[PDB]
């Protein structure tokens, strides 16, 4: 639903790339396989964390909220 | 593309089939 | 007492055993139980 | 006035009575909860049967003859025949015939299952009583119903039960009255009245008022408040309460500027244009203790936009 | 539209969401305009009749029952909503 903290199998810290990744698809005009290798994803487990993942938190966040403040 | 009379290739048809579920969707029989 | 919130307008209520359950703002008849206000401990693993 | 044939269980060697005991449902044991001594075991459980209500129908045990995989309709005719001409079954069939009209008639005006739990109910427990002779059927099935639904907090008026069955009002009241007794004799015998029970209860109607006009819950929780306020006049305290709730429903409809005429008002509710502007004028003279403080307050709803004679 | 009426007698629109909540059925209702007709004639004995319209015709919306309703149909809340208006109605698009 959110971009995993650690990677699966080596644990390396992928949670703090997510936006990075998006930005540079969007503003560099870079495609996926760069922009993967930019971010420092040498290894084929880190770059599918990243890759495959779906940012279902953008759809539940559309609801509006059950109990506001 | 070029020609509007050109064959179309294997690649095109997924286009068509993208526009077949647009207009249906997968529950069409249901709902129809 | 016991602290209610309406499921269609996010209206906080207060009701009894002897009132209808009813919003009496908007009128929906679906009301979510309040968030328990004790501290609930979980692990991080 | 009768054997015992019963069953305590107690722990032999605490002799502590009464006992502290424990339902051990997944061991299926029953153990003292001093000593741990099991009292009893292998208990069980608390298809092959079937529930039946004994408060509708009491004891009456009794199967039908329908078709199988196979069968001749030679069988089935004289059976069902030999069925029917039965003498002890008759008696409990016309109160049986009576609860199947009652169910046609309380599901041919949407009324939810407890209110024709309720009236089977009171037409079982006034039937067969020597005051219930002279009456005609449809008066007590109406009667039962009018009851059933006040139980509910559902509670309809006089009109609209007269509406599908068709027996003078005369006759309803005595026979309504009549029953409140036998409600009454046999809850002191052994409950059946709260506050609802009361005849008025006005506020019950407001909600089904509104919703026939169409007008949206705010005006409706307004006129809540002004027929509740409403009792305090006592030239409207006592009038009708359906002349309170709908007069109460045009001055919060003129309150808000639904384009509702009056015309129509009364046409839909069945009650004369004249009363309603006949009551609003008492109505009018009290307008600043009728309406919400909180709403004129929030600035919704104005004093000045209800129209002066 | 698809409604449903409760215990007192008030009637609302019903949407998918609180149907599924509260257990209830999602259906919406049936009326049929009804004529009826009255004819009679003078039955002289040995002869075949003619029946003549006796200016008793009466013609209103009688309810016949509720048709549950099949969701994103015509009769459903949800074809003329948007993806936004979906999700006001807590539904997945
Ligand atoms: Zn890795
Ligand atoms: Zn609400
Ligand atoms: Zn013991």
């Amino acid at each position: 639903m959110i971009v995993p903290v650690r990677c699966f199998s080596c644990g390396k810290v992928v949670g703090d790339k997510w936006e990075s990744y998006l930005n540079l698809l969007q503003e560099d005009e870079l495609d996926e396989g760069t922009a993967l290798s930019r971010l420092g994803l040498k290894r084929y487990c880190c770059r599918r964390m990243i890759l495959t993942h779906v940012d279902l938190i953008e759809k539940f966040l559309r609801y509006n909220p059950l109990e506001k403040r | 593309f070029e020609d509007e009379s050109a064959p179309i290739t294997a690649e095109d048809s997924w286009a068509v089939i993208s526009a077949f579920f647009r207009e249906k969707g997968l529950v069409s029989q249901q709902l129809d | 007492t016991l602290k209610y919130i309406c499921a269609e307008c996010s209206s906080k209520l207060s009701l009894s055993r002897t009132d209808a359950v009813r919003c009496k703002d908007c009128g929906h008849r679906i009301l979510l139980k309040a968030r328990t206000k004790r501290l609930v401990q979980f692990e991080a693993r | 006035r009768g054997p015992n044939l019963n069953i305590v269980l107690t722990c032999p060697e605490c002799k502590v009575y009464p006992p502290k005991i424990v339902e051990r449902f997944s061991e299926g044991d029953v153990v003292c909860a001093l000593c741990g001594l099991v009292l009893s075991d292998k208990l069980v459980d608390t298809r092959v049967g079937e529930a039946s209500n004994p408060l509708l129908d009491g004891n009456n045990l009794s199967t039908r003859i329908g078709k199988g995989e196979t069968t001749d309709m030679r069988f089935t005719k004289e059976l069902n025949k030999a069925q029917g001409k039965n003498v002890m079954d008759k008696k409990d069939n016309e109160v049986q015939a009576a609860f199947a009209k009652i169910t046609m008639l309380c599901d041919a005006a949407e009324l939810p299952k407890i209110v024709k739990d309720c009236a089977k109910e009171a037409y079982k427990l006034c039937h067969d009583e020597k005051t219930l002779k002279g009456k005609s059927m449809e008066s007590i099935m109406a009667a039962s119903i009018l009851i059933g639904c006040r139980r509910a907090e559902v509670a309809r008026t006089f009109k609209e039960i007269q509406s599908l069955i068709h027996v003078k009002t005369k006759e309803f009241g005595k026979t309504l009255n009549i029953m409140k007794n036998i409600l009454r004799g046999k809850s002191e015998d052994g409950k059946i009245d709260t506050d609802n029970m009361s005849g008025a209860q006005n506020l019950t109607y407001i909600p089904r008022f509104c919703s026939h006009l169409g007008l949206p819950m705010q005006v409706t929780t307004s006129a809540e408040y002004t027929a509740k306020k409403c009792k305090e006049i006592k030239e409207i305290a006592g009038k009708s309460p359906i002349t309170i709730a709908v007069v109460s429903i045009y001055l919060n409809i003129l309150l808000f500027q639904i384009p509702i005429t009056a015309a129509k008002v009364g046409q839909t509710l069945q009650v004369t244009e004249g009363t309603i502007k006949s009551g609003y004028k008492i109505l009018y003279e009290h307008r600043d203790k009728l309406v919400d403080p909180q709403l004129i307050a929030n600035g919704v709803v104005s004093l000045d936009n209800l129209p002066g004679v | 539209k698809p409604m449903v009426n409760e215990s007192d007698g008030v009637t609302h629109a019903l949407y998918p969401q609180e149907a599924r909540l509260r257990n209830l059925t999602y259906s919406s209702g049936l009326f049929v305009d009804v004529k009826k007709r009255t004819y009679e004639a003078i039955d002289v004995p040995g002869r075949e009749l003619k029946y003549e319209l006796i200016a008793e015709e009466s013609e209103g919306k009688v309810f016949i029952g509720r048709l549950p309703i099949m969701l994103r149909s015509k009769n459903c809340y949800l074809s003329e909503a948007t993806e936004s208006d979906l999700y006001k109605l807590k539904e997945c698009p």
